[PDB]
RNA sequence: AGUUCAAGAGGGCGUGAAACCGUUAAGAGGUAAACGGGUGGGGUCCGCGCAGUCCGCCCGGAGGAUUCAACCCGGCGGCGUCCGGCCGUGCCGGUGGGCGGAUCUUGGGACCGCCCCCGGCCGGCGACCGGCCGCCGCCGGGCGCACUUCCACCGUGGCGG
RNA sequence: UGGAAUGCGAGUGCCUAGUGGGCCACUUUUGGGAAGCAGAACUGGCGCUGCGGGAUGAACCGAACGCCGGGUUAAAGCGC
RNA sequence: AAAUGGAUGGCGCUGGAGCGUCGGGCCCAUACCCGGCCGUCGCCGGCAGUCGGAACGGAACGGGACGGGAGCGUCGGGCCCCGCGGAGCCUACGCCGCGACGAGUAGGAGGGCCGCUGCGGUGAGCCUUGAAGCCUAGGGCGCGGGCCCGGGUGGAGCCGC
């Protein structure tokens, strides 16, 4: 094994950036939520919002 | 949507078991626990659920209200069903059919019920 | 008492014997594990009389009979009683088998649960 | 990915996708690009006509610096300014002409591929083409020099 | 060698690179230590522009 | 008995090689269209959901001006599977009713500007369930760059195919095979 | 004999495989063994094996307890031009004062395109909210006090599985 | 009047591994007294292939193969 | 006329078990026919119509005259009802139907709920009331790769998706 293995990888901006919008959009909706196994529930609403 | 959440959990979820060639889904609303798009409890408007009561006797039906989609707390209304066998049967049947709340999980609901009360009745060997 | 399946169809078997390796009789260092044999002047490779069989897609079983238990059921291996719920609308062709590392204590309240359940357990009385 | 490789679905076969008969051997035929000329002159022929040989005159110290010059066709030099440059120009309604600086733009020589819209216009670029400068003149315009 | 139409390659590896392979796992190390040097230039000539 | 097997499997796409549930559910809508309609329009909508992006090529915004400004072919739906892209050496965009997969940022604003409606392929099914009233548009598919390189090969007579050349100018592949005066020219 | 939970942990001592060997038990033995396919015999173990099913409806016998059916009160749901708040395209009026522009300047400005907001008009509910008015359903309470309803037993009961 | 019969769904692109020692037989055929020798043509075969028959056998005769039950044949057989 | 003793395959066969020409029976292949099961391939194959009213071969409107009727001038007839009710389905990457086919070295491709080690998530997973590992005339599953459970030993970690 060698340490000039390549290791790292570069992904576009502007797929990471539809990632976290992706990642972002599925938060708002309980029942993917739900399917991470977060307990969601008597929460008041999922895109919580405190002070 | 409910097409759109069941192309992410159709193989991907936290209820979903894969064992000895059959699929399990352990969603608390889901009737048959089967990985389904139509008995799938968390990825619809409208679900029915059908527990056993918090004590040893009935059945606790719980319904999906139109309102409060993004609202987990309020989104569950249960009422607690206890009296003898053929009224049960036929309490879950109007809520299901009279309402037209669901009428594909109709049969399912009262299979449920069922196996319920079944096991509530005392285990003589 | 004895839980019955829904349905008890006569399930037939193709072949009960196993498909064991060649020349697995000779050595020691060579499991029973089956394995095709890629050689050349192979005599089981080309099917020659009263040789070793080779396993083919023509020995499989009806998918109706598929993963059958003698007793009719199918089998699933459970490891606590939340597990075992998953059985309750499916319990006139599935039966619950419980895992190896459940201890005493969670095997009775599992068998206790099954029972009440009208889920057939596989294997009740180890550990007892 | 290791596991979707074919070293994984090749265990268990003697040879290893390489033949009996003749093996994988070190170096059958060359190393590299060796035999061009003898025992691979059908593929260096075949797929690459003027491989060997020399032609045309040496030319020590290149500088590509001074050879630069970027080319802009016409059906892209109303891209350089923006739209509504184009459009209050036509809307106008005397002779005069929006004036679009190539070199601004970073391209040096217009040529003339496409066509213009009728409507005059002033372009100023280092070196013209023959029908870049004929094309921007029967639409009503002018071709500046700069250096 | 050459199978069927191609590109006549010709790579610069016959010289044992392998000894002299420059790996570039400290780059962002001397990020840090170049970005700490100009903060603590900066302090050190603090009303001078430090450009 | 006395048959040949080599042609038994046929080779084509019955599904998209892609994982998208956007496409997925696109697939799902048209897979029923072709199957409970008679259109011949669904069934080569569905063929083209399954096909890859080398076989779904840009449609420049010029191209299609230029086949939907054809006779007859006014107050029609231009239908594209695949990407819509801006050209620019188009100045003027008239009202276009386009449907597409994708359309790019500056297509879509001069589409939108000169007054036209951009649609989806489920809007699409809701206005159109049969494919009527519409073009079937496509990108060039052999306009790429792997093309120049495929068919007669480059060292054979009447053959105006390119090399794989690694780099341009007057010393790379250009003397014997190319020239009368070194060797041979075919 | 003793220590230890354990000497099946006893100073190259965690677990302790295979090759090879000793012993016990069983079986067999003149074509070297070993193998594939069929059976047959014997043996170890297994089957809450050893009077064999279990569900639904109906029919009788006798027992128990009552809610049921309907009606009244309360609570919660489901559905739908009636109203209001939103989400909005388009469309005008700007306190706008905003971002840009290879538009004009007479840096500051004017002009254009958008962005958001304000007011008016204009369309649709589904990952978007309320309120009347009905219709339907469920739950709790009351009354309903027995030809209704429900719960268990028996028949070697009948139909279906 | 889709301009003979019969049968069949076709066309086309890219990338492409192994191989580039062969051998046998009917017929034809060159050298050699000849050879289970050397060299050719056509077709089939063995090599890559097991199965019934030729006692045995790479190539002959029959026939080509998923796991099975019934029936019937091929080539070859039916004293033991 | 050829060298170990030996080969119509052997024993043996002579009103034939020899030679030639023929008949009728009969025996056997993985071939042929019928049937079952597995897989592969093909059918632009079927299913989003879960409905008690529902379904293929035409429907929807308004004008005049008419006959079959319910009514005694209305074609209203998504609304029906002494029952208020009617199995399963559809992980659509799912399920179902029909037809044909299945040899394979070198080699190519696909699938693997086959297996090994480590990481990110997840199983309100398992475990000193006993993890890993090892042994097994025990019960089984899968065409197979292998796997699950019972029993023994062991003593601290391990596995599913």
């Amino acid at each position: 094994t060698k340490t000039w293995r390549r290791w790292h990888r570069r992904v576009n901006t502007t797929q990471k950036r539809y990632a976290i919008c992706s990642a972002l959009a599925a938060s708002a909706l309980p029942a993917l939520v739900m399917s991470k196994g977060h307990r969601i529930e008597e929460v008041p609403e999922l895109p919580l919002v405190v002070e | 949507s409910a097409h759109l959440q069941w192309m992410v959990v159709r193989n991907c979820s936290s209820f979903l078991i894969k064992r000895n060639k059959q699929t399990y889904s352990t969603e608390p609303n889901n009737l048959k626990a089967r990985n389904s798009f139509r008995y799938n409890g968390l990825i619809h408007r409208k679900t029915v659920g059908v527990e056993p009561a918090a004590d040893g006797k009935g059945v606790v039906v719980v319904m999906k209200r139109r309102s409060g989609q993004r609202k987990p707390a309020t989104s569950y209304v249960r009422t607690t069903i206890n009296k003898n066998a053929r009224a049960t049967l036929s309490s879950i049947r109007h809520m299901i059919r009279k309402n037209k709340y669901r009428p594909d999980l109709r049969m399912a609901a009262i299979r449920r019920a069922s196996a319920i009360l079944r096991s509530q009745k005392p285990v003589v060997v | 008492a004895a839980l019955r399946p829904l349905v008890k169809p006569k399930i037939v078997k193709k072949r009960t014997k196993k498909f064991i390796r060649h020349q697995s009789d000779r050595y020691v260092k060579i499991k029973r594990n089956w394995r095709k044999p890629r050689g050349i002047d192979n005599r089981v490779r080309r099917r020659f009389k009263g040789q070793i069989l080779m396993p083919n897609i023509g020995y499989g079983s009806n998918k109706k009979t598929k993963h059958m238990l003698p007793s009719g059921f199918r089998k699933f291996l459970v490891h606590n009683v939340k597990e075992l719920e998953v059985l309750l609308m499916c319990n006139k062709s599935y039966c619950a088998e419980i895992a190896h590392n459940v201890s005493s204590k969670n095997r009775k309240a599992i068998v206790e649960r099954a029972a009440q359940l009208a889920i057939r357990v596989t294997n009740p009385n180890a550990r007892l | 990915p290791s596991r979707l490789r074919k070293t994984r679905k090749l265990r268990g076969h003697v040879s290893h996708g390489h033949g009996r008969i003749g093996k994988h051997r070190k170096h059958p035929g060359g190393r590299g690009n060796a035999g061009g000329m003898h025992h691979h002159r059908i593929n260096f022929d075949k797929y690459h006509p003027g491989y060997f040989g020399k032609v045309g005159m040496r030319h020590y110290h290149l500088k590509r610096n001074q050879s630069f010059c970027p080319t802009v066709n016409l059906d892209k030099l109303w891209t350089l300014v923006s739209e509504q440059t184009r459009v209050n120009a036509a809307k106008n309604k005397t002779g005069v002409a929006p004036i679009i600086d190539v070199v601004r733009s970073g391209y040096y020589k217009v040529l003339g591929k496409g066509k213009l819209p009728k409507q005059p216009v002033i372009v100023k670029a280092k070196f013209f083409s023959r029908r870049a400068e004929e094309k921007i003149k029967g639409v009503g315009g002018a071709c500046v020099l700069v250096a | 060698a050459p199978s069927r139409n191609g590109m006549i390659l010709k790579p610069h590896f016959h010289k044992d690179w392998q000894q002299r392979v420059d790996t570039w796992f400290n780059q962002p190390a001397r990020k840090i230590r170049r970005r700490k040097a100009r903060q603590a230039k900066a302090r050190r000539i603090a009303p001078r522009p430090a450009s | 008995v006395d048959i040949r097997h080599n042609k038994d499997r046929k080779v084509r796409r019955k599904e998209p090689k892609s994982q998208d549930i956007y496409l997925r559910l696109l697939v799902k809508l048209y897979r029923f269209l072709a199957r409970r309609t008679n259109s011949t329009f669904n069934q080569v909508v569905l063929k083209r959901l399954f096909m890859s992006r080398t076989n779904r090529p840009p449609l420049s915004l010029s191209r299609m001006i230029r086949k939907m400004k054809l006779p007859g072919r006014e107050n029609k739906t231009a239908v594209v599977v695949g990407t819509v892209t801006d050209d620019v050496r188009i100045l003027e965009v008239p009202k276009l009713k386009v449907c597409a997969l994708r359309v790019s940022s500056r297509a879509r604003s001069r589409i939108l500007k000169a007054g036209g409606k951009i649609l989806t392929f489920d809007q699409l099914a809701l206005e159109s369930p049969k494919g009527r009233g519409t073009v079937l548009l496509s990108g060039p598919r052999k306009g790429r760059e792997v093309y120049r390189h495929f068919g007669k090969a480059p060292g054979t007579p009447h053959s105006h195919t390119k090399p794989y050349v690694r780099s341009k100018g007057r010393k790379f592949e250009r003397a014997r095979g190319r020239r009368a005066s070194r060797g041979y020219k075919n």
